[PDB]
């Protein structure tokens, strides 16, 4: 279930005004 | 959600680095039987106990070879 | 801030870090969001991208005064010694992107390996800027430093030499092949001190001369 | 005030970083607090005054030229343990928001005596070149301590690099192109017509390694003797005719030494 | 979810047989995971990141004894583990080196002292 | 509503059209940087002198500036003066402290400048010589295999993020040849 | 602490004159032995009139920083600095119950100190490879030691620790510490060096036979001295 979960891609642009951290 | 998500991408980045400590100790563990002892020791158990199965069943492997 | 400091090591100065042609990257600017300590590690980290900076002053002056197709040869080399400067950059954004809890400490720690190269390899540029050494003896005085002693500025100067030599080995295939002389003016005819290195034995210039003049009969 | 406070500026300190609480009163003197706790810190700033000793050093004489090439690979030798002890620094930075082992003494116990022993190491070499800063080397390895042993054995084979470079340019060469003396042959300015044999090519004493005998000395000084004298005299030229080292001396040098006194 | 199901996938994730295909071990298995199902020893995970550091020492690896203490505050920073303990005892216990006293090294109380 | 609903939300309409940023911001200083230079500002008491500029995120700049550099003109970036590019100090990101940013900008408009004159020539030949018309058929030639690259890679914006770094670095050996 | 410099001259110039090939015997800086921060021991209120669980905490807090050297709250470190003798003073304005545990929990820190102190001043080369090896092995159980401490360090802070429980925690290690103490000045009494302090180690490893807690003890430090030899 959290190898379930796991196989969803993840985004790969990060923020200039949110640098630290993003979604 | 939306911060239910990032979670999950934040345990995906903490047993990667569970899946180096594994590699680089030269145990027989993978990601996916890593996976299913921390959903174990969730539900609470020795370590103890969980390294003596494991090195019972990796035993089994010599009992049929 | 994990790209503003990350921006004024390369070409660009900020106003945080104020350029001087006496010394630039000079932080006078004072911020209550910083610990009294950081300057001093900020003081370490400027040293480095100050030469960085003066490397590309250099080959914005010259691709009368330095001229030559040696000189249009000493500063592509420090282009490709550059090079990994600039990738060792972007990988710093990129661990920073994840995790910010790294400090100035972590990008000194990472660009020490520069801190061996770039300082010895200052000396030799500015050696070679304040004489006027624009001949064929520019090949001498980056042999005489590319023994160094520190393995990183071995590595770095046998490089940019080789290139040098790869363009004198232009010059002395038409010469003994085709006949031809003056393919390059200095900085009957005949190689002099100023177009011959100091580590070339003086018998095969003469031996090269007997070679290039006979074709011509 | 907190311990949280000392732990941050103590963590400077190791740099050779003044804190913001504690700072250097005098630099002979250790740090200074600008009680438990301020008994504790001392132990751990001496670290820092030990770290400063070796940054000053390798600062100054790495962009020194007349210190020759080895010594030069002294200072690549300091500079690169001292790479590694930025890496805990950084570690323990990002660490920041339990913190305390013993405020972090048991981490830094074993970094201390290779402190110690680098700080030890500078001043034993100290004004030293060539053979004479190898011999300093080979003083530290006459010792019983595993970790010193191991710390010394990784030195010597960085300082002793450009000895043997020199050693292999005198046997397939001969011809002699030091500037700095740290060869244990001396060439004369005069190239000398039949005294060549006997007068170009004297043995310095003081550039003799602790890792090469007398004897070893004596013979390969022979050997580029006898290679260059086949060039300038004989003219005849096969060209490139042909702790310690774990025996690759005594394997070399011997059969160089037979073959080329044969062929002349 | 139920431990014995999560047990039988932990038999035939080291065995490739199925659980038709082996069930002598898993039902002796179950006899020792039984009543040993919470901590015995000190649960603190302080010991274990200090007994982690050791056994990485025994390789002769320097550079990852630092990097452990990267990959043990990635753990905190993330803090999706409720006991992070167990897991690491675990990675710590099944170690292999790839090249008596007790006095030498930290050992655990026993908790004659301490609830379990 | 329904279709400027759609607008505010599924299209940026925030800089290029003045309706100021709505942007999503996770604060916290590597980009909180203008509201603490504000308060370091405030503790040297200014006092007060307000600033405005628009402010936008970085990758929008990026994609303009990649713009400017494959030759069209009239963009919202860079203040045009007399037929010169010259860099605007109305438009804002959070980090950079305003400062680097006119730099690396003004850095941009200075190749901007050597691409827009040659493109002018080449437009003033279309609204006997013989020979400025090979001439600028060959620097055409130049030019649209050199504007193929930097439309591929603003195509990859779309689809991974990309900061100046990466772009300046990207374009060396083409604006080695452009000098 | 004047006796040591002579000795370490003293036996340099002997055994320099002894050898019959080659001078270079090594040195350490003067600062190693000088230096009171490179071993591990270099309000202002009566504590009595407190509440008593109070007292108990405070207590416990000082003694554990007393424990690895440092000196505590009322816990006062007595000026000696000579043999390897090292005692300590609490407040004397203390309850008799507590008082009496604290004189019985301090043999951990007089054979803390009297071991801390051997290391250092033994790590000299006159007294040879070995017993640079027989130090080597030392050191490695004081920073076992000071595991435990930060350890414990951790338990109190949870309001978990009481001198009762630390009473009980310290008996294994105090014992330890006890036979390397005893090793110490059987050492330094006998100035034991070379091959001297090799059969001595020899000899202990055989007094222990009955314990076998000590003798692994004695086995391994045996092990690592015989190592140049």
């Amino acid at each position: 279930l959290w190898e379930a979960a796991l196989t969803y891609e993840a985004s790969k642009r990060r923020c200039w005004e949110r640098v630290g951290c993003p979604p | 959600a939306a911060a239910a998500a990032a979670n999950l991408n934040a345990v995906r980045e903490t047993m990667d680095v569970l899946l180096e400590i594994s590699r680089i100790l030269n145990t027989g563990l993978d990601m996916e039987t890593l996976s299913i002892c921390v959903r174990l020791c969730e539900q609470g158990i020795n370590p103890e106990a969980l390294s003596s199965v494991i090195k019972e069943l990796r035993k089994a492997t010599e009992a049929l070879k | 801030m994990i790209h503003e400091l990350l921006l004024a090591l390369s070409g660009y100065p900020g106003s945080i870090f104020t350029w001087n042609k006496r010394s630039g990257l000079q932080v006078s600017q004072d911020f209550p969001f910083l610990h009294p300590s950081e300057t001093s590690v900020l003081n370490r980290l400027c040293r480095l991208g100050t030469d960085y900076i003066r490397f590309t002053e250099f080959i914005e002056q010259y691709t009368g005064g330095l001229h030559g197709i040696y000189l249009r040869a000493f500063c592509t080399g420090l282009d490709s010694v550059l090079q990994p400067y600039r990738q060792a950059l972007l990988d710093l954004e990129q661990e920073f992107l994840g995790d910010p809890h790294l400090s100035i400490s972590h990008v000194n720690y990472f660009l020490d390996q520069f801190q061996l190269l770039f300082p010895s390899v200052m000396v030799v540029v500015e050696q070679i800027k304040s004489q006027k050494i624009h001949g064929c003896q520019i090949l001498e005085t980056v042999y005489k430093h590319s023994c160094g002693g520190l393995p990183p500025v071995r590595s770095a100067l046998e490089k940019i030499l080789a290139v040098c030599h790869g363009v004198m080995y232009k010059q002395l295939s038409a010469w003994m092949l085709h006949g031809l002389l003056l393919d390059q003016h200095e900085e009957q005819f005949s190689l002099r001190v100023e177009i011959l290195p100091s580590y070339i034995p003086v018998r095969v210039a003469e031996k090269i001369l007997f070679v290039g003049e006979s074709v011509q009969m | 005030i907190t311990e949280a406070a000392l732990v941050r500026d103590i963590l400077y300190v190791f740099q050779g970083i003044d804190g913001k609480n504690i700072k250097m009163n005098n630099t002979e003197n250790c740090y200074k607090v600008e009680r438990s706790l301020r008994d504790t810190a001392v132990r751990l700033s001496e670290l820092g005054w030990l770290h400063n000793k070796i940054r000053r050093y390798t600062d100054q004489r790495s962009l020194d030229r007349s210190f020759g090439l080895v010594g030069q690979s002294f200072c690549a030798a300091l500079h690169q343990e001292l790479r590694e002890y930025y890496r805990l620094l950084s570690v323990l930075h990002s660490q920041l928001q339990s913190l305390t082992l013993r405020r972090l003494l048991v981490w830094t116990y074993d970094p201390k005596i290779r402190l110690k022993t680098l700080a030890a190491l500078v001043d034993h070499c100290q004004g030293r070149k060539g053979g004479e800063l190898a011999s300093a080397v080979h003083a530290y390895t006459k010792t019983g301590d595993p970790y010193m042993r191991s710390l010394v054995q990784h030195i010597l084979s960085l300082v002793s690099h450009p000895v043997l470079s020199f050693l292999y340019r005198w046997i397939y060469d001969g011809e002699l192109e030091d500037t700095y003396h740290e060869f244990f042959v001396a060439s004369d300015p005069t190239v000398k017509t039949d005294r060549l044999w006997h007068d170009k090519y004297t043995l310095r004493k003081s550039m003799i390694p602790s890792f090469m005998t007398m004897d070893q000395s004596r013979k390969v000084l022979l050997i580029g003797k006898s290679i260059n004298f086949l060039h300038q005299v004989c003219h005849d030229q096969t060209p490139t005719t042909k702790t310690d080292l774990e025996n690759a001396f005594q394997g070399k040098i011997d059969a160089a030494y037979f073959e080329t006194s044969k062929y002349l | 979810k139920s431990p014995n199901v999560l047990l039988q996938n932990l038999c035939c994730r080291i065995l490739g047989r199925s659980e038709a295909d082996v069930a002598q071990q898993f039902q002796y298995a179950v006899r020792v995971i039984g009543s040993n199902f919470a901590p015995t020893v000190e649960r603190d995970e302080f010991l274990v990141a200090e007994k982690i550091k050791k056994e990485l020492i025994r390789q002769r690896r320097e550079a990852d004894a630092a990097l452990f203490s990267e990959l043990h505050r990635k753990l905190h920073s993330q803090g999706v583990l409720k006991n992070k303990w167990s897991i690491l005892y675990l990675l710590l216990s099944l170690s292999e080196d790839p090249r008596s006293y007790a006095t030498l090294f930290a050992q655990a109380l026993p908790r004659d002292a301490h609830s379990t | 509503p329904d279709d400027r609903s759609w607008l505010e939300h599924h299209v940026v309409h925030q800089y290029w059209t003045a309706r100021p940023s709505q942007f999503p911001h996770s604060l916290h200083l590597h980009s909180n940087l203008a509201a603490v230079w504000d308060q370091h500002l405030y503790s040297s008491d200014p006092l007060y002198v307000p600033d405005d500029r628009v402010l936008v995120t970085e990758t929008q700049v990026i994609r303009e500036t990649l713009w400017l550099l494959s030759g069209v003109k009239k963009l919202f970036i860079f203040q045009l003066i007399d037929g010169k590019v010259t860099v605007r100090n109305n438009i804002i990101v959070t980090h950079l402290t305003h400062s680097c940013l006119r730099s690396v900008l003004e850095q941009i408009a200075a190749y901007g400048q050597v691409v827009f004159r040659l493109q002018e020539f080449i437009d003033e030949v279309m609204g006997p010589f013989r020979t400025y018309q090979a001439f600028m058929w060959a620097l055409y030639k130049y030019f649209i295999s050199f504007k193929e690259e930097l439309a591929e890679i603003e195509k990859c914006i779309i689809n991974t993020t990309i900061t100046l770094a990466i772009v300046v670095d990207k374009l060396a050996p083409r604006l080695s040849q452009l000098k | 602490l004047q006796q040591s410099l002579e000795l370490k001259r003293k036996m340099l110039r002997d055994k320099q004159n002894k050898k019959n090939s080659g001078q270079h015997l090594p040195i350490f800086p003067a600062w190693v032995y000088e230096r009171p921060a490179l071993i591990g021991d270099f309000t202002a209120l009566p504590i009595g009139t407190l509440p008593l669980a109070s007292q108990e905490s405070a207590v416990v807090e000082d003694l554990l920083y007393v424990l690895v050297g440092v000196d505590g709250r009322y816990v006062s470190a007595q000026p000696l600095a000579g043999r390897q003798s090292r005692t300590f003073l609490v407040d004397p304005n203390l309850d008799l119950s507590i008082r009496e545990l604290v004189h019985r929990i301090l043999p951990v820190a007089a054979s803390y100190s009297a071991v801390t102190r051997f290391i250092e001043e033994k790590s000299s080369f006159e007294y040879g490879q070995v017993n640079h090896a027989l130090a080597a092995a030392m050191r490695t159980l004081v920073k076992e030691h000071l595991i435990l401490v930060s350890q414990l360090e951790q338990l109190h802070r949870q309001g978990l620790l009481s001198l009762q429980k630390l009473w009980f925690y310290i008996q294994p290690a105090m014992r330890t510490m006890d036979i390397l103490a005893s090793l110490a000045t059987s050492v330094d009494k006998g100035e034991c060096l070379g091959g001297s302090t090799l059969s001595l180690l020899h000899d202990r490893s055989f007094s222990y036979t009955g314990d076998s807690q000590a003798q692994e003890l004695c086995l391994y430090l045996t092990k690592a001295a015989s190592a140049p030899y």
